[PDB]
RNA sequence: CAUUGGUGAGCAGCGAAGGAUUUGGUGGAUUACUAGCUAAUAGCAAUCUAUUUCAAAGAAUUCAAACUUGGGGGAAUGCCUUGUUGA
């Protein structure tokens, strides 16, 4: 889940999928998750996901040697779209710092 | 027999499979089961529709055809569903018989067209139609004495 | 009255109530999305998997319903309803109070017919997105022109016209510039359906009386003419796999199968749906495929497959008849007795007055 | 040849490399606006190549009785009260 | 990720991980191409007989010919940008659209 | 033996299909 | 005299335009229903190509890697490790 609660995301595969939370006092729906978006850059499966703190940005960690940041929604797109190469294994865990400044 | 010995059997002709590579021939018997099917008479009819256009029907091959299929609506006379099913075959390839010059196929027409309409009463439109595409080709004597 | 225990979650066991479903294609495969009274329904084509139900009951009953690519429009009481994945993305109100009954979806115009035979224009706004979505003119039909508008169609290739198929006649509209450029002569009986032909310019007609008409809507003739007699046309569909065949569906129930180019018929499937039901209502070839959806107002969907040829060099003369493939189905009737088969509430036992336990 | 003619695809202009799908109904790589009726006849020549144009249209448009009467009828006997006495070899009889 | 060779015996594409096929002499170890940034890694590479190179990146396969050269007018491109003779654009491609291919080979006496 | 009416297992293929968005034009 | 053994010839009874047995094929379930493709914040689905290229980022003395061997005995020639001679 992200920090603010509202949307949670999870690496099925080799695709980060973001759907948004259903309420616990709206009733049960036939459907009650709402698609936000599904992200595919990597190339083999996602190992891990972090939310930042505010619930801005997530980054993920694959068998594929890399990582890559995502922006939650489509205008800060051009602060998240870099990837992290230079691993020699399956990349296990990528954080920020509390300040979200170090990756 | 000897191109049965050789032959490859197609799907359709499946009752011809233990007369293959046998010293004795296909019954007659045999020969009614085999056009007994409703995908083998669509196909003979399709043959049979070849050989009128490009004229090649010969009085063998018509006294073959017309047994064969005097012989299904005999086999079926006690099933008016496949009787049904076989009406728009059987008199299609007789409008499509009397729609030639032979005399000799336009009689193999008038066989069909009798033996049919005595193995089921046919409507009385059907019957009238009949009549006019027998007379609206008619110019031998044999096929006016069959008309 | 709203209640504070229950709340309402779904209306299980529906599949059709004899709207005309549609019939939409995403990449290579179908989906096919069928009205049950406020809610439409979108299956799997190749496998008649509920996928989708919409989010909301609309507030009044789904009339029209159409699907481009990923998009569901929706027409009931008086507005068109976008939907994407059930959930309604926009909402078109009609600056009438007349009931809209027919739409057509093509190029950047959604085209919307009430019934007091007028006709809304609707514009998307730049060329890139997804639905149409602003207002842009109105067409209207009057009584010189035609009849109650009974289609309303966009046959290929005609750069922003609107084939429009009213009760005696078939007119073409230019929705840009909002003209009548043809009316067609007139036609002898009361048509009742039109589809699109696979040829080029051509509308298929189907009358009141047992006929299909073969119109060419550039040359303004008819190309021909099928009888069915006493048969109402309830559907027409063409099949686009290189086989030309034309499916017609009777108001008794029945799908016929023609051949075109050897004018013979191929095949009727009899009693494929109720009769007192509606007959088969939508009977569609999903195109490319030798596979026919129908549905009825029996609350069933049906597929009817045709499987290639028996004989191996002739093949277009013996057409095997359409066998039946997967279908759904619920009670024909409303149920007269409930259960629940099993504590896990997974399974309920449902018997209906067409005497049925499902 | 046409029974109408509409005058106004001929004054509009398309554009062509905008989206993938018309990309490819050019006849150069300096094309990129043609006019309706080139435009019109470009996805004609498209439609007849992605659906082929088949025989029935242009080969024929609307002795021959008794293939006329098949193909109207669909039952072929008589039908409920036009027979007034019984056929043979099958019975019609209920159970009461 | 990959490795294939010529028949003759002188060249040598490699496909690694990091988005790159590298083209290689083998007789006095040069390196000929580097195609670089490929969209997804080439999972395979194989070499016909007539010296063909086929590549495959998941549901793609990509062949190109004339690649295995030592001139720069035959690195293997995805696009000519305007037109461009001298770039050496795919001979054939072909979409696997439901799946990820295992492994690639050429029939040795056919085409 | 008569002849084998079986049936094959149905799979649906690709199929290209005209789309009409490509028929709507507007004027400068 | 028993068969609570095989093969038949028949009754009573059941009994709506027929009944029984066996078998091939296909479809639907056999887990709890959020749609296809791709280079994926979007495109396509009639097509990716005549923008698909540049830039950036990215290289552990880990310049370590059989945790993978049936038992006993050995290992000329190998192979491994250590030293050594000559360059």
């Amino acid at each position: 889940f992200s920090p603010d609660g509202r949307l949670f995301a999870l690496a099925s595969g080799r695709f980060l999928q973001i759907w948004k939370t259903p309420d616990v006092n709206k009733d049960r729906q036939f459907a009650p998750f709402v698609r936000h978006r599904v992200h595919a850059g990597h190339f083999q499966d996602i190992t891990s996901l972090t939310w930042s703190q505010d619930s801005r940005f997530i980054l993920t960690t694959s068998k594929d040697l890399s990582a890559k940041i995502w922006s939650v929604d489509s205008e800060e797109k051009n602060l998240a779209a870099t990837t992290f190469n230079g691993h020699r294994d399956y990349v296990m865990g990528a954080f920020f710092s509390h300040d979200q400044e170090k990756i | 027999k000897r191109i049965l010995s050789i032959i490859k059997l197609p799907p359709l002709f499946n009752c011809l499979s233990n007369f293959v590579r046998s010293e004795k021939p296909p019954t007659a018997l045999t020969m009614i089961k085999l056009f007994n099917d409703m995908d083998f008479l669509k196909l003979y009819t399709s043959y049979l529709d070849q050989c009128i256009k490009h004229n090649a029907t010969y009085t063998n091959q018509l006294l073959f055809t017309t047994c064969c299929f005097i012989n299904v609506v005999a086999f079926n006379s006690n099933n008016d569903e496949k009787l049904n099913q076989l009406v728009p075959i059987l008199l299609e390839i007789s409008a499509k018989l009397l729609a030639s010059k032979s005399k000799d196929c336009q009689i193999a027409a008038h066989t069909i067209l009798v033996v049919f309409a005595t193995a089921l009463p046919l409507k009385k439109t059907i019957i009238l139609a009949a009549m006019e595409t027998i007379l609206s080709n008619l110019d031998a004597k044999e096929a006016k004495h069959s008309a | 009255k709203n209640s504070k225990i229950f709340s309402p979650f779904r209306i299980i066991g529906n599949v059709s109530n004899g709207v005309p479903f549609a019939t939409g294609t995403l990449g290579s495969t179908f989906y096919i999305v069928t009205c049950v009274g406020k809610t439409f329904q979108i299956y799997d084509a190749n496998t008649l998997h509920l996928l989708f139900v919409s989010e909301k009951e609309t507030p009044s009953s789904i009339v029209a319903l159409s699907a481009h690519f990923h998009y569901v429009y929706a027409a009931y009481e008086n507005k068109v309803g976008i939907y994407k994945r059930g959930i309604e993305e926009h909402l078109l109100e009609l600056e009438t109070d007349a009931n809209v009954e027919h739409l057509c979806i093509f190029g950047d115009y959604l085209c919307a017919s009430t019934d007091d035979n007028s006709i809304f224009i609707y514009k998307k706004s730049d060329p890139q997105d997804k639905y149409p979505s602003e207002f842009y003119t109105k067409l209207t039909v009057t009584e010189i022109q035609g009849g109650e508008i009974v289609s309303l169609q966009h046959l290929a290739t005609y750069l922003n016209k609107l084939t429009v198929v009213t009760k005696s006649n078939v007119l073409l509209f230019n929705v840009r510039t909002g003209k009548l450029v043809f009316t067609s002569n007139e036609f002898p009986d009361q048509i009742t359906t039109a589809e699109p032909a696979p040829v080029l310019d051509i509308i298929a007609l189907g009358t009141v009386t047992g006929e299909v008409i073969m119109f060419n809507m550039r040359k303004g003739k008819r190309i021909r003419t099928i009888k069915i007699p006493q048969s109402r046309i309830s559907s027409l569909s063409f099949r686009t796999d290189g086989s030309s065949h034309l499916s017609v569906g009777t108001s008794s129930g029945d799908l016929i199968f023609y051949d075109l180019d050897r004018r013979s018929r191929i095949h009727v499937l009899k009693n494929i749906h109720r009769e007192s039901y509606g007959g088969v209502t939508q009977a569609t070839f999903l195109n490319g495929q030798p596979i026919i959806v129908t549905s009825g107002g029996d609350n069933s969907l049906k597929e009817y497959v045709f499987d290639p040829s028996l004989s191996q060099g002739s093949g277009d003369v013996v057409v095997q008849p359409p066998r039946y493939l997967r279908s759904r189905g619920g009670h024909s009737q409303p149920p007269s007795y409930i259960a629940f088969a099993d504590s896990q509430s997974h399974f309920m036992l449902s018997a209906s007055k067409d005497r049925s336990l499902w | 040849e046409a029974a109408w003619i509409d005058s106004d695809d001929e004054k509009i202009k398309v554009p062509i490399l905008v989206t993938n799908k018309t990309k490819k109904l050019r006849t150069s790589y300096n094309e990129s606006k043609i006019n309706g009726v080139h435009y019109i006849n470009r996805l004609r020549s498209q439609f007849e190549k992605i659906y082929p144009r088949p025989k029935w249209v242009d080969d024929e448009s609307d002795i021959n009785a008794l293939t006329k009467i098949l193909s109207t009828t669909y039952n072929y006997k008589d039908t409920l009260s036009n027979s007034k006495l019984l056929p043979p070899k099958k019975l019609d009889i209920v159970r009461l | 990720n990959s490795i294939a060779i010529d028949r003759s015996g002188y060249y040598m594409a490699t496909t690694g991980a990091d988005r790159s096929m590298k083209i290689w002499d083998i007789r006095n170890f040069k390196q000929l191409h580097s195609v670089e940034s490929l969209p997804t890694p080439g999972t395979n590479v194989s070499i016909s007989d007539t010296g063909l190179l086929a590549l495959s990146r998941g549901p793609h396969v990509t062949l190109w010919k004339d690649a295995l050269k030592l001139s720069g007018d035959s690195k293997p491109c995805f696009g000519s940008m305007g037109g461009n003779p001298h770039r050496n654009t795919p001979y054939m491609s072909h979409l696997f659209a439901g799946n990820k291919v295992e492994n690639l080979g050429f029939v040795p006496f056919e085409d | 033996p008569k002849v084998v009416r079986e049936a094959k297992k149905v799979e649906m293929t690709e199929a290209r299909a005209y789309n009409a968005d490509a028929d709507t034009a507007k004027a400068a």
